[PDB]
RNA sequence: AGUGUGGAGAUCGAAGAUGAUUAGAAACCAUUGUAGUCCACACUGCAAACGAUGACACCCAUGAAUUGGGGAUACUUAGUAUCUUUACGGGAAUAUCCUCAGCACGCACGCGAAAGCUUUGAGGUUACAGUCUCAGGGGGGAGUACG
RNA sequence: CACCAUGUUCAA
């Protein structure tokens, strides 16, 4: 039974959030960083935090981890989603021809505006 | 709500608006009918899928827009979503219209727990689906908050006041209904003109895989 | 010493809402008991302890005893409030139930029996209020009648501001938790009955959180 | 003109409650489900003006699931929504 | 449930007459079995002659001896 | 256990005990008659 | 927004669905037809829900068959629905 | 005391029928009504996987092309016999209402 | 079977008002039913109502506003004198300020306020408020 | 279940018998077994004879089904197929929509002490009145005694 | 699926 209690897990999640650039994939160099960026009465807890910070870093290299918020990663990935195609997708469907079923065309014919130009049956 | 006091036809659905609705399949139901949404259904296709009236969809869409545009101070109109398919839509809608939003799990007590430190008191609530956003609608029933909801053919209409009959399942359909709603609210203000088409693309309203 | 956590409480402290009737008109819930402290004139609001009794939960080692306290608040001028709370201590339960009494404050409609002379003295119509099996029926009475009610309903009807009434009770009236709430529910029903006096159409009004929306934004902002 | 009055003419009522616009139901002070929806008035062009038209719905109508149908009836009555499309 | 006819007074009179006998207080005051069994014969007080003294053990949970006499 | 507290023996067996008591009472009156 | 139902003036769709007694005003469900003898070409008026087997007056030929509902007309006959009124 | 089941434990509504003839329980023979009894239709292999392999190895007719026969029994149980044999268990009050219309 | 037609009609109207309906169909109809409805109409408790002829006991469609709390029939008719008007408002009416007791009198079907002014007793038909 | 008279008597089986178990155990278990169980005629009229819910009538929100009979293939009217087919056969069953009648399921008001009921009310009730009828009045004694 | 009966009177 070697579960990291919530005190170790919360503190190791705080360290990764604040010192992600300084951390690494090894326990011993990370434990050195934990030694001076943390205040704790116990060396054992600092040892368990260093073990779980390294576990978080190995998890972060494979993908995003719930409970960790890194602003540099978030903004960089947000800019990726902000990019738009040269032409709109709804336009491309219209220029390619909108296909409707029988019931939809009956409703369109009953409309005051009539059937739109680039709309055909299926 | 296309009818105005002067009798002008300015808010009525044009041919461009109908094309956008038809391309994104916003008129497609769920084959499962509901008593509250029976009126909004024009008919049933041969394969069983229900077809949403487009006049009734547009009348309800403008009514919601005129209600949202009537809120002098934004950010007390909350746009909630739980499907994760409308999470980017409500984020983009809030970017232009200027409203509050919350995607993902609705934390219970957000509208009722006054000491939560994450406690908000909106004036209007907008949700993507009454069934999946039942938590937000339930709290709004305790604090006098009207609800505007994008409702499908099988939606339950308890505690929702303005129901937009729409296809709130597909990625492209949800993006268009929030794009059309955002465009109309901006048009109802002085932000953009009706003649010039909107420069913002509906693709920014679509949901993207996190990968 | 009061930092409002709600838009209504912020408006009350900023003196933008000055009466309980604006809250009553727009059906807004009251989440802070300090809203009633401001909006009721000093010395008008009175409190009284109706009932205190212990409730027990059987546990593995003996049992646990807590105390349920009933408080009645009211200005004797058309406002009544009933609130019940449980605490591990009698004093703690008493304090919590005074807060709950102010939070559950309702308006009471007072009318006439015969001629509409002077201030209203009785309820406008027959009303009943039910809690559990207990139902309390209040009947309008002529002037000079007084409150013909049991001592527990009589105290609530005195705090509500009615002078003459005929009261009948049914069920287990010795269950004073239900008897206190049954009287309170009957008085709440007075403003839900549509009388030909209220048939006329009234013009729309602006919600206080709508009218002062720009003021409330800058409070949270700064 | 609305409320309980005296023989001297004074208004006896403490306050005049709102009435639901669909059921003519007095909206009580402690129901907390009744809403007030204000629809913006639009000028000849697409831009709104300062005026709005507000509807009051009792909280029991929303719990039944009939507040959507009631608002449809009211907005058509007040000339806000169009009941059907015109002739092509 | 009961009858509600305009000319149904005979049924309502018999209903109360038959069902009043289920009232133990009413039946006791309208029958002679209570007075015939009552030693005092329907009177408040009555004189007597003492026969013997008896001590009655009080019912539980009480434990005592109550002084009593046969009269 | 399908029933509530009887406060006595089983009602079916009390009914049978009463049933036999009536039989022996009508036999004692028969022999005197 | 759609059209609200009117109790005194029901629409065609709802009135057509209704049972003849459940209708707003009670009315019959049957009619009369002009059926011609297959071997005679002589026309007789036949009830739509006839339960007695109708014979051609000259032919003496069965023109219909009883059923639990509408009468089944003979093969080779021609019929036209007579106006109700 | 209180009504435990709206079903009353049987598949007999109030105005459906009066009497349903009882069956003998599969295990102990207790006479229980046919709609109340806990009925299970089982299809059992005559031999287990290892025993079938040995017998089918010695069988000219049985193998991959021709399957071995099975046992088909409709078993109806008394309520006491079904609970003890664990073909059916007591359930939480909320979970009591869920029914399965097909073998799962 | 149906024994009182007015009692059935008033239960149908009262049920529709509690349910918030704008219209109600009444079947069957009589002269007493129509005369009762006209008394409520002249006091503003119901809107326009329409009688449909079906060559039988007709049907009535009543347009309902939200002003009617409860209407009902008192059975049996319970003949009422001019001195019993006060005792009937004390029993069945919510207040002395509003609500009407409808009686059938030799001068016609009218509410208790009109009947008292005409100085006529009658048989109590019902109430509405 | 029981009774009478004739049958019948395979299985099961009150009473009874034997063997176990047990401190005891003509109890549960085992092997048997009489009356019964089955039939005809005649009695009896005692059930958790239950939905522990009297009968008749009105109104009453929703979705998926089910059994029988039919019909169709504040708007002036809104489709649809599948399989078998030399004689209880101008057939049978399906699909879609509607409708009357029946047994119901998951259910919006409302009701209820609650459990729960809910067009199948236990709803439309202190805002108490559609009609008729039966029963109840703290627990026992006692459904006993007498007639 | 061998056998497994009981707990003096009031009051914490
Ligand atoms: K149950
Ligand atoms: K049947
Ligand atoms: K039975
Ligand atoms: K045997
Ligand atoms: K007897
Ligand atoms: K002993
Ligand atoms: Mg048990
Ligand atoms: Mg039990
Ligand atoms: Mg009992
Ligand atoms: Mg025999
Ligand atoms: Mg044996
Ligand atoms: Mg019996
Ligand atoms: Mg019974
Ligand atoms: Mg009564
Ligand atoms: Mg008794
Ligand atoms: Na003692
Ligand atoms: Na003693
Ligand atoms: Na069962
Ligand atoms: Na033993
Ligand atoms: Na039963
Ligand atoms: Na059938
Ligand atoms: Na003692």
């Amino acid at each position: 039974g070697k579960i990291r209690t919530k005190t170790v897990k919360r503190a190791s999640r705080q360290v990764v959030e604040k010192y992600y650039s300084k951390l690494n994939f090894d326990f011993y160099q990370n434990k050195r960083v934990i030694m001076d960026v943390t205040i704790a009465e116990s060396k054992k807890l600092k040892n368990k935090i260093a073990g779980y910070t390294t576990h978080i870093m190995k998890r972060l290299a494979r993908g995003p981890v719930r409970g960790i918020s890194l602003k540099l990663q978030e903004e960089e990935r947000e800019r990726r989603m902000d990019h738009a195609p040269a032409t709109s997708d709804v336009d491309k469907v219209i220029q390619s021809g909108v296909s409707v079923d029988k019931k939809t065309m009956q409703m369109l014919q009953r409309l005051e505006i009539g059937v739109p130009r680039r709309v055909k049956r299926a | 709500m296309s009818a105005v006091e002067s009798g002008s036809k300015v808010l009525r659905m044009k041919e461009s608006d109908a094309q956008k609705l038809l391309a994104m399949r916003c008129h497609i139901g769920t084959r499962n009918q509901s008593s509250a949404m029976k009126k909004y259904i024009y008919g049933r296709t041969a394969e069983g899928s229900h077809i949403i009236d487009v006049h009734m969809m547009w009348e309800k869409l403008i009514l919601a827009a005129r209600v949202i545009a009537a809120v002098e101070n934004p950010k007390d109109v909350c746009v909630c979503s739980s499907r994760l398919y409308g999470t980017r839509a409500i984020y983009k809608f809030s970017q232009h219209v200027g409203t509050s939003f919350h995607g993902g799990r609705f934390i219970p007590g957000t509208f009722t727990n006054q000491i939560q430190k994450k406690f908000v008191q909106p004036r209007v609530l907008v949700v993507t689906d009454p069934r999946t956003d039942h938590q937000a609608i339930r709290e709004a029933s305790l604090v006098n908050i009207p609800v505007i909801a994008l409702c499908d053919t099988d939606a339950p209409l308890e505690y929702v006041d303005i129901a937009i009959p729409c296809n709130n399942r597909g990625i492209k359909s949800i993006g268009m209904m929030y794009w059309l709603l955002a465009r109309e609210v901006l048009r109802l203000r002085g932000t953009i003109v009706r003649s010039v088409p909107w420069e913002e693309k509906v693709d920014l309203f679509f949901y993207r895989d996190p990968n | 010493e009061w930092v409002p956590c709600t838009k209504l409480g912020r408006l009350v402290k900023a003196q933008k809402v000055t009466s309980l009737e604006e809250i009553f008109l727009f059906s807004m819930p009251i989440k802070e008991h300090q809203i009633v402290d401001t909006l009721i004139a000093e010395g008008q609001l009175h409190d009284e302890m109706m009932k205190i009794y212990p409730v027990q939960k059987a546990t593995s080692a003996g049992q646990r005893t807590r105390f349920k306290a009933f408080n009645v608040v009211g200005d004797c001028d058309g406002h009544i409030g009933i609130g019940a709370r449980v605490g591990k201590e009698v004093s703690l339960a008493i304090r919590a139930s005074m807060i709950a009494a102010k939070l559950n404050i309702v308006p009471v409609r007072r009318g006439y029996w015969g001629n509409k002379i002077g201030e209203p003295h009785t309820i406008p119509m027959k009303v009943t209020g039910k809690c559990g099996s207990v139902a309390v029926r209040l009947v309008p009475a002529p002037r000079g009648t007084g409150i013909v009610a049991a001592p527990v309903p009589k105290k609530i009807l005195e705090f509500a501001g009615v002078e003459d009434v005929y009261t009948s009770s049914r069920g287990k009236t010795r269950t004073h938790g239900n008897l206190i709430m049954a009287t309170f529910y009957a008085l709440r029903k007075t403003y839900g009955f549509l009388t030909p006096d209220l048939w006329a159409d009234t013009e729309p009004s602006r919600d206080p959180t709508d009218e002062h929306a720009e003021l409330l934004a800058e409070m949270t902002t700064a | 003109t609305i409320g309980m009055f005296n023989e001297e003419g004074e208004n006896v009522d403490l306050y005049i409650p709102r009435k639901c616009h669909a059921t003519t139901t007095l909206i009580e002070a402690h129901d907390h489900a009744a809403v007030q929806i204000s629809i913006a008035n639009v000028g000849p062009n697409g831009v709104i003006n300062g005026t709005t038209t507000t509807l009051c719905i009792a909280g029991y109508l929303r719990s039944q699931g009939e507040s959507d149908h009631a608002i449809n009836h009211i907005t058509i009555d007040r000339g806000i929504m169009r009941i059907k499309t015109g002739k092509p | 449930t009961k009858t509600n006819g305009q000319n149904a007074a005979r049924k309502l009179v018999r209903l109360r007459c038959r069902n009043r006998w289920a009232d133990k207080g009413w039946k006791r005051a309208h029958t002679f079995s209570a007075r015939k069994a009552n030693p005092f014969g329907g009177s408040s007080h009555a004189k007597g002659i003492v026969l013997e003294k008896i001590g009655v053990g009080a019912k539980q949970p009480n434990s005592a001896i109550r002084k009593c006499v046969r009269v | 256990g399908t029933v509530s507290r009887p406060r006595g023996m089983r009602p079916k067996w009390h009914k049978k005990r009463i049933k036999r008591l009536k039989l022996r009472r009508r036999r004692m009156r028969q022999r005197s008659k | 927004g759609f059209f609200d139902a009117d109790l005194s003036y029901p629409t065609v769709r709802t009135e057509r669905m209704k049972h003849k007694r459940r209708r707003l005003v009670q009315g019959p469900n049957s009619y009369f037809m002009d059926v011609s003898c297959p071997r005679c070409r002589q026309v007789t008026v036949v009830y739509s829900h006839a339960t007695t087997s109708v014979e051609c007056k000259g032919c003496s030929k069965k023109l219909c068959r009883p059923t639990g509902g509408k009468a089944l007309l003979v093969e080779g006959c021609g019929y036209r629905r007579k106006p109700d009124h | 005391m209180t009504t435990k089941r709206r079903n009353h434990g049987r598949s007999k509504p109030a105005h459906s029928r009066g009497r349903v003839k009882p069956i003998h329980c599969f295990n102990c023979g207790r006479l229980t009504p046919k709609d109340k009894a806990v009925g299970r239709f089982v299809v059992r292999r005559m031999l287990d996987a290892a025993s079938a392999r040995d017998v089918a190895e010695a069988s000219p007719v049985y193998g991959a092309n021709f399957p071995m026969p099975r046992l088909y029994m409709k078993q109806r149980f008394c309520i006491a016999c079904a609970i003890h044999s664990r073909t059916v268990r007591a359930r939480p009050v909320g979970n009591r209402k869920i029914r399965y219309t097909k073998k799962v | 079977t149906m024994m009182s037609v007015l009692a059935n009609a008033l239960r149908t109207i009262a049920s529709a008002e509690r349910r918030g309906k704008r219209q109600v169909l009444i079947r069957p109809s009589s002269k007493v039913v129509v005369k009762f409805l006209q008394v409520m109409q002249k006091h503003g408790y119901i809107g326009e109502f329409e009688i449909i002829d079906d060559h039988r006991a007709g049907k009535i469609v009543v347009n309902l506003n939200g002003r009617l709390n409860k209407c009902g029939a008192i059975c049996p008719r319970f003949d009422c004198a001019t001195t019993d008007y006060e005792k009937w408002m004390k029993n069945i009416l919510p207040s002395r300020q509003f609500g009407f007791v409808v009686l059938t009198t030799s001068l016609g079907i009218m509410d208790h306020e009109e009947a008292r002014s005409r100085n006529t007793g009658g048989k109590v038909l019902g109430f509405f408020y």
